[PDB]
């Protein structure tokens, strides 16, 4: 289901990213950032634009954003454009 | 609420609700008003089923209320009966939104983080919603025992 | 037997009071209502045989095991007497739809029903889904205009509804 | 007879009293009423010819076995044909009389005490007589609370055959 | 079969997500979960997802066990994600390259 | 995306109260619509092709929109309309459903005015197809009932404006 | 439910009964 | 717009006054008239296209000349001005049952239609042929109710009176 | 059928069903008996439903049975009539299972490839199912021609 | 139940009196009519269904419209084609049970009380019913005084029909 | 993936009939135990965990695939058990919901024999935790629903076997 059932240190599935995200969300953000590859200079595939601006969901936005600096990313700016805030019921 | 993940799955879908969906949104409207009957009795209940709920979970684990347990003392044994308020809570929302969607995003998602966290073994407030299970079946009937001790133990599973 | 006008009296007269003004009000709006009541009832006794007959029809196919041999509605004198209960229950709740209360409905339709079913073995569980059945029969025939002007008829509909329910559980 | 008129009388005389304002209302009634009733009857009268050839060609449609098989029942014969337009007229006249005298007396005492008895010994089916009376009340071209006295009495006499 | 994500081909035609994105809710869909998840079980489903998400077979017995314990947690929408959300996706594909 | 139940219950959350008289008093209100909103929805479900035949047909068929030039000139760019007409009344249906149009500006109204204004869209014209769209909504579910699918319409026409 | 047999629903002598002088229904 | 409170606000504030209880009952009045009168403009707006399209044709079959050269029906498009005329003038109607007076039409359709009717050379004749076929076509208790019968056929009798 | 979908969503989600998953199965099997009677009155109704249902059908598109339409002659309009006793069967499914499961994946996924390719107008067929949905729900009460009708204008939908 | 041994019974003790010979030569007429009465009962037993399908067939040759009108009141579709062959096996089940109680007891019970109401309402005709048993009064094959105690209890049920 | 509905309409469409009586006669027996398969499946949610350390407790939580050597030893070896043994419990779960075994070999019973040979799971140990863990849901949901739940543990067994 979510991504918090219990996972922590020292559990079966290994420990990775886990987000906050409810049942089925439907937050999703809008963010805008640079990454450069650094890797096709061994690898010497084809070349892709590196600047996307996007809409992650909240679902993944954690991941994504987490990611986006292990490859050396930059973020330029990120914001909330489907969803509450404060919500207690409703993101679903 | 049924009526929203009835929707939200309908919108995933690219379609509109079919007979099945708008049968069930039909039949729930219709249940609306045995619904906050339900939820009335447990609303001005709270401090039988409260108090009672933790009567019976101290007698089954007394251990979390001995000293060294989580809830030892007149302080956290307040907040022991805190977080039963909190969930017959929930409870309540359940029964009126037809669904453990109030109660999924609230006091369910990442429930054992928190409680790991805290230091609580989350198997005694597994047991501490049993027994106010019980309590609460008691002061119904049998057709919405059925319904009310029907959301406690779908956080009983949750729970472990 | 008293209507929904005899009803406020009844209890004015064991208080020894007058009327007062809020409540000759909620009596005025009772005559407003008026027509509208009398368009209800009026649909449900001209189409008195098709609600029955049709109610019926819907019940064995749902419930087989009650027509065959063996079961509480087969032969000929059992079956008219299936559909006689159901007349005789929809004839009564057309006089408390009329009346504005449900008095004369208990007092001489209700009163015992649940027992005779227990002495004959009637299984008294399906005779409430027949009820149900003619409710919602003449509550889709209530809020269709054909033939009336357009308006709001929410309230009495709801209020007809009430003696098809009062009449389903006084029977099982 | 059935009437608003009488059934106040009837239920003065039966006590032994004299009429009171429960019965000068129940006959205030029948005369507000009076006004829908009586142009409903004058309608009805005038355009009769035309709905007593229309029914009984509308039941000859729907059930064409009544213009076909032999014997005495069936409308099959001139003979047979002309009993049968003669009773269609039977059940419109009663209609327009109900509309006369303001209630469900006058085929109560001529036409439906005793038409389940006349029914089943002749041989006639009830099914024959209400699509003649579902013609007619899709028929008449009445309007409003006009047609909703004539309609009235017509869906009382199809709740008897049925 | 005449199918149709008009949705998606809207937020993805006009650039309001990426291919990423547009593959990501391919995967989650209950077309695909249809077509390529319920005839199959989640040890065959880990396979298919490389096939597609990922245009590879499995490399190795630990790449199953860390993406068969996604799966069998969290399901097609966590497994999913889990491979539009690696760094092997972003080193071939990053959001615009199918 | 909260149905009105689910707005109900977030507002008597956020304030840690219990669900009281004022707010199940709002609840009871919206179980008594229940009845006509499935029906609404029932019978925009059936016609969703000959509502929107019948809006654009009678806003902006023969507009200069629909000739050379105008926005709406190649098969994909009409095509795109009734494809583009069709969320409106979905998503319409959906607001009329859950009593609430946060579903609306969650999925519809967040970068939808910022979007038209990039790609060029007459907003001016769009807005006139939902209000077509509209009128020909009240004709189906009623006066009632087109009351509260025309009250998600006009939600939609004013923050697309 | 309904009156008590035999009791006409609504013309009940125990409406306004005062307690001093009120007799238990058998 | 002239309706039942801008008289009363209008006489009042000429006056000087507040609203006083002479004012203050002209508004009741605007509560039981006004449940006849917006059923018929429910009616008259879920079923427009089809009354107009009943009713403009009857223009023309009366007077079947104007679509002969010179005059005012001759071509494709003058043809689908006369039919958008006519659902001007019964979407006014719908506007002057759902104010309660004859605002809408003595500001919006009559006032300045005798000058261009005349300018244009349009029949005017014309108009109230298709007017008077509705209000001839009307069923009182099949159409509408028997008052919101009343209440639509005054406004286009009015209208009626107005362009004749 | 509804109580095979609502498990297939449930077992993606890695999840038990909820009570708004629960308390609608219990909801559907209750309505079991009600939807055999509806489904009795459309099985020994096929003669009329769909012989007035083609009824209409060419009286509304002369051109598929004039000649040069795809059901011209003798043979064809056999076979034309043949497809609305398909789809006239496939609604008594949909009525028994509580969804157009069974209408999805007969007689609607790639149905616009099979009538392109038969050189049937679609939209003609389209035609068909609506005449035949006048008929049915002229055949049953108020309460059950919002069921009844309720899967025919799905079938409309998804076949254009 | 219309027995002759409960004729007898229920005609001593309308007077309180014990059972005199008038009552003991009223159950000798059972029992030297009996040897004939059971042997029409095994006949129409052994060719029961040859007579249910045969009669059922003589209906629809006599009446077409019944295998050609829509609703749920005709043998169209094969619901209502079993539902016919129901009623047939109906009233020879009943015919037989006559023939072994003595007396026309069990289908005044079983058959004939409450059967007009049902044909009214469900829009049956009892001319249907006459059809069919006028086949198996030509068609059970039997002679003598078998056949004549069998052919008065099927003109008992044509008698109630009409 | 067909329920007790969806193998019924199937049978009933392969020939191309109609439902006749024989087909809604096993339909409307399902509809009669539906009232028990939730409350089953009720249950059974609830007690998730518990069954299974019921399960393991009775069958083979002493032997010596516990110890070092034996199947299980190791704890990422023990934990992928509770992990498998919920499976079972959980799509038996779901058959006995559809009321039809498809779903089992569809998504458990397909490969499954043949994965544990490549493991080396013991099968025999299997299902005696499965028959150990049918035994304890009999406990739960009563007789006649350890009845049905119990017919579906049984089918995993003679097909994993
Ligand atoms: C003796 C015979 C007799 C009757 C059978 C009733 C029927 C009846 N009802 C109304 C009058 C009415 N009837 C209705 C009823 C309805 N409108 C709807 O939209 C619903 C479908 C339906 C609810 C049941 C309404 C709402 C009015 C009010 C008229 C209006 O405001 O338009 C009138 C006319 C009153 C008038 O306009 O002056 C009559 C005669 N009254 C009688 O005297
Ligand atoms: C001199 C002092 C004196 C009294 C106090 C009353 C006491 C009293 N109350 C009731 C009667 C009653 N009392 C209540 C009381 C209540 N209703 C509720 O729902 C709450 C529990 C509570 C309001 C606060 C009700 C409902 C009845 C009616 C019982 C019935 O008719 O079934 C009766 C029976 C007779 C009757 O019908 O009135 C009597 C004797 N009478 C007296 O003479
Ligand atoms: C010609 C002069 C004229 C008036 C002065 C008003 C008079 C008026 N007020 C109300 C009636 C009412 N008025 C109020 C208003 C209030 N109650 C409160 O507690 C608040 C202090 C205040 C709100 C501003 C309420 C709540 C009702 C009852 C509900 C309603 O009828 O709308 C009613 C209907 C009930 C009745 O019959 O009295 C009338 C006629 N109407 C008129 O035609
Ligand atoms: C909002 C205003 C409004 C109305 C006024 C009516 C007006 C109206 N009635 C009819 C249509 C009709 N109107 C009638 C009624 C009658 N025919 C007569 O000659 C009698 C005077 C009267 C009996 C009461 C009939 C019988 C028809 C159908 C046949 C016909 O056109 O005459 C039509 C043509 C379209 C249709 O078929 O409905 C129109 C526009 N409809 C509306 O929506
Ligand atoms: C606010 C309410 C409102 C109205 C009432 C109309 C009134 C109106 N009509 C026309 C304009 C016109 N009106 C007609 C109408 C007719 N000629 C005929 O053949 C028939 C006699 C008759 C219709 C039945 C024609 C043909 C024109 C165009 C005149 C022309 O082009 O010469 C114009 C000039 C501008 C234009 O529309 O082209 C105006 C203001 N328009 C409005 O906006
Ligand atoms: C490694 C660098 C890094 C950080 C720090 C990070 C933060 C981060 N914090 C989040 C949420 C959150 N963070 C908090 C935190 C708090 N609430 C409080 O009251 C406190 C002040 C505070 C705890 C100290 C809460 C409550 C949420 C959930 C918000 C929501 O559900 O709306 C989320 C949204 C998604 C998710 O949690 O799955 C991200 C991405 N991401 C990163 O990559
Ligand atoms: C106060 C007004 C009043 C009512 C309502 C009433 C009912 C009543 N219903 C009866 C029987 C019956 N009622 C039913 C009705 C049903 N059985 C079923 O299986 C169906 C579910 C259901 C209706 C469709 C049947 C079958 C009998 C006959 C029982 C028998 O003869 O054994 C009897 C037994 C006498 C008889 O045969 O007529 C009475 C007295 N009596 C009254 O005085
Ligand atoms: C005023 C109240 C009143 C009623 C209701 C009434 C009915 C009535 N209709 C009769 C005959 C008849 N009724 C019909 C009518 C029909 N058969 C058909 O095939 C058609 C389908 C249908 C007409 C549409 C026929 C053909 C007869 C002659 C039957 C016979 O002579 O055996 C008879 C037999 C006596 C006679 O020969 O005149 C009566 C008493 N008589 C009355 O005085
Ligand atoms: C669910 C909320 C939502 C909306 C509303 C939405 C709109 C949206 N409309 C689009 C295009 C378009 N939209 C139109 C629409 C119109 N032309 C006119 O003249 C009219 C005024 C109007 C029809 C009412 C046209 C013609 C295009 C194509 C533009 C192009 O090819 O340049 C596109 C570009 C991509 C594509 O269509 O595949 C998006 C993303 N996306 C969303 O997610
Ligand atoms: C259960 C879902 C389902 C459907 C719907 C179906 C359709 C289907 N329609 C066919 C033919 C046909 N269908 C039509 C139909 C029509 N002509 C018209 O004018 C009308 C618009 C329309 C009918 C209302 C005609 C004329 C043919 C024969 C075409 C030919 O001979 O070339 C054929 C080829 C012959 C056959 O095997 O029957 C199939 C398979 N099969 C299915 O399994
Ligand atoms: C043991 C004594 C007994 C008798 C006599 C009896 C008759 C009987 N036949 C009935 C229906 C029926 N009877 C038929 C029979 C026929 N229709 C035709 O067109 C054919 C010509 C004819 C066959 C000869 C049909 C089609 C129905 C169904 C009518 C309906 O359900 O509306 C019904 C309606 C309820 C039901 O469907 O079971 C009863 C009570 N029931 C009994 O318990
Ligand atoms: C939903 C249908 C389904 C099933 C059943 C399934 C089983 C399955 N069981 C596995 C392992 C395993 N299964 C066991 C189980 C056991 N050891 C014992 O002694 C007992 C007899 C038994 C517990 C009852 C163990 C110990 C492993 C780990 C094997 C290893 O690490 O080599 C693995 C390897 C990968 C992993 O666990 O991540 C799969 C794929 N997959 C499926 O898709």
């Amino acid at each position: 289901a979510y991504d918090m059932d219990g996972t922590g240190a020292g559990s079966l599935e290994p420990r990775g990213i886990k987000s906050s995200a409810v049942e089925k969300d439907s937050r999703c953000f809008k963010v805008t950032f640079v990454l450069p590859s650094q890797s096709r200079l061994y690898t010497f595939r084809e070349l892709q634009n590196v600047y996307t601006t996007k809409m992650v969901p909240f679902s993944s936005w954690y991941a994504e954003q987490q990611r986006i600096q292990k490859m050396g990313g930059k973020i330029l700016k990120v914001e909330l454009v489907a969803g509450g805030q404060m919500r207690s019921v409703g993101n679903q | 609420s049924i009526v929203t993940k009835s929707i939200v799955n309908a919108d995933a879908e690219a379609r509109y609700l079919s007979p099945g969906e708008l049968d069930r949104i039909k039949s729930f409207v219709l249940s609306g008003q045995r619904r906050l009957r339900i939820a009335q009795t447990l609303t001005e209940n709270r401090e039988r089923i409260v108090k009672q709920g933790g009567q019976q979970l101290f007698q089954r684990r007394p251990d979390v209320v001995s000293p060294g347990g989580n809830a030892y003392g007149e302080e956290m044994t307040a907040t022991c009966l805190r977080d039963l308020d909190y969930y017959l809570r929930l409870v309540t929302y359940g029964i009126i939104a037809g669904d453990v969607t109030p109660i999924e995003e609230i006091g369910l998602v990442g429930v054992k983080e928190m409680y790991s966290a805290l230091g609580t073994p989350i198997s005694g407030v597994a047991e501490g919603i049993r027994c106010m299970k019980d309590v609460a079946c008691s002061l119904l009937s049998g057709e919405d025992a059925a319904e009310v001790g029907f959301y406690f133990d779908y956080t009983l599973a949750a729970m472990q | 037997m008293l209507d929904a006008f005899a009803k406020v009296v009844a209890q004015a007269d064991a208080r020894g009071e007058f009327l007062s003004n809020t409540q000759i009000d909620a009596l005025s709006k009772m005559v407003k209502e008026g027509n509208q009541r009398l368009d209800i009832v009026n649909k449900v006794t001209s189409n008195a045989s098709a609600i029955v007959t049709n109610s019926a029809r819907a019940l064995f196919a749902e419930q087989p095991q009650l027509i065959q041999p063996g079961g509480n509605a087969y032969t000929s004198r059992r079956m008219a007497a299936c559909l006689r209960d159901m007349e005789i229950v929809l004839r009564y709740v057309s006089y408390a739809m009329i009346a504005g209360d449900s008095s004369v409905l208990d007092d001489r339709c209700l009163n015992g029903l649940r027992e005779t079913y227990q002495a004959l073995g009637t299984p008294g569980s399906s005779v409430a889904v027949a009820i149900q059945k003619m409710k919602d029969a003449s509550v889709a025939l209530a809020n269709d205009t054909t033939g009336t002007p357009i308006g709001d008829c929410s309230s009495l509909v709801a209020e007809l509804a009430g003696y098809f329910d009062r009449a389903a559980v006084s029977v099982v | 007879m059935k009437t608003p008129i009488t059934e106040a009388i009837a239920t003065a005389d039966n006590q032994g009293r004299f009429l009171s304002n429960t019965e000068l209302q129940a006959v205030n009634g029948r005369y507000q009423r009076a006004t829908a009733s009586l142009t409903a009857a004058k309608a009805l009268t005038g355009s009769a010819q035309r709905l007593i050839t229309g029914a009984a060609q509308a039941v000859y449609n729907k059930f064409p076995y009544t213009t076909q098989m032999p014997g005495p029942a069936y409308a099959s014969s001139a003979i047979g044909k002309a009993k049968c337009a003669r009773d269609i007229g039977y059940y419109l006249r009663m209609v327009t009389y109900c509309l006369v005298v303001g209630g469900t007396g006058p085929m109560d005492e001529y036409l439906v005490a005793g038409l389940e008895e006349i029914n089943r010994s002749f041989d006639l089916s009830p099914s024959w007589y209400i699509e003649a009376l579902q013609y007619i009340k899709n028929s008449h071209g009445l309007s409003g609370q006009v047609a909703n006295e004539a309609n009235a009495y017509i869906d009382y006499a199809i709740n008897t055959l049925s | 079969y005449g199918f149709s994500f008009s949705v998606l081909e809207s937020q993805v035609k006009n650039g309001q997500i990426s291919i990423k994105e547009f593959v990501r809710s391919l995967g989650k869909s209950s077309v695909y979960q249809k077509q390529f998840y319920q005839p199959y079980v989640n040890s065959r489903v880990v396979e298919l997802a490389f096939r597609h998400f990922l245009g590879r077979n499995l490399s190795s017995l630990a790449e199953f066990q860390k993406f068969f314990a996604i799966l069998s947690k969290k399901g097609l929408t966590g497994l999913v994600d889990s491979l539009i959300n690696s760094r092997e996706y972003s080193d071939y594909f990053n959001e615009e390259t199918v | 995306m909260q149905d009105a139940i689910t707005s109900v219950i977030n507002a008597a959350d956020v304030q840690g109260k219990y669900l009281d008289a004022n707010s199940v008093e709002k609840l009871r209100g919206y179980f008594q619509t229940g009845e006509l909103r499935v029906r609404a929805a029932a019978t925009i479900a059936a016609n969703a092709a000959t509502i929107i035949k019948e809006a654009v047909a009678k806003s902006l068929l023969y507009s200069d929109i629909t000739r050379p030039g105008g926005n709406m000139y190649t098969t994909r760019r009409y095509a795109a309309c009734i494809r583009d007409l069709d969320y409106y009344l979905r998503y319409a249906t959906y607001g009329m459903l859950a009593g609430d149009p946060s579903i609306l500006d969650e999925r519809v109204l967040n970068g939808l005015k910022e979007t038209y204004n990039s790609l060029g869209v007459p907003i001016g014209a769009t807005i006139q197809a939902i209000q077509a769209m509209k009128e020909v909504t009240g004709s189906l579910v009623g006066s009632d009932a087109g009351k509260e699918m025309g009250l998600y319409f006009d939600y939609i026409c004013s923050g697309l404006s | 439910q309904l009156a008590p047999p035999g009791i006409p629903p609504g013309e009940d002598a125990r409406n306004n009964q005062s307690l001093r002088q009120y007799v238990a229904r058998p | 717009m002239k309706s039942v409170i801008t008289t009363v606000v209008s006489a009042a504030d000429a006056a000087g006054r507040f609203p006083s209880n002479s004012d203050l009952e002209s508004i009741q009045g605007n509560i039981q008239r006004s449940a006849a009168r917006l059923e018929a403009a429910e009616k008259l707006a879920g079923n427009h296209e089809a009354v107009v399209k009943e009713a403009g044709d009857a223009c023309f079959a009366k007077y079947a000349y104007l679509k002969n050269p010179g005059e005012a029906g001759e071509n494709q498009e003058k043809i689908n001005k006369c039919y958008r005329d006519v659902d001007h003038y019964m979407r006014l109607v719908n506007y002057c049952l759902v104010v309660g007076g004859t605002g809408p039409l003595d500001e919006w359709g009559i006032a300045g239609a005798r000058e261009v009717y005349r300018t244009l050379n349009l029949p005017t004749s014309a108009y109230v042929a298709s007017i008077a076929y509705t209000r001839d076509r009307l069923c009182v208790p099949r159409d509408m109710s028997a008052q919101a019968g009343v209440e639509f056929s005054a406004y286009l009798d009015y209208l009626i009176n107005a362009l004749s």
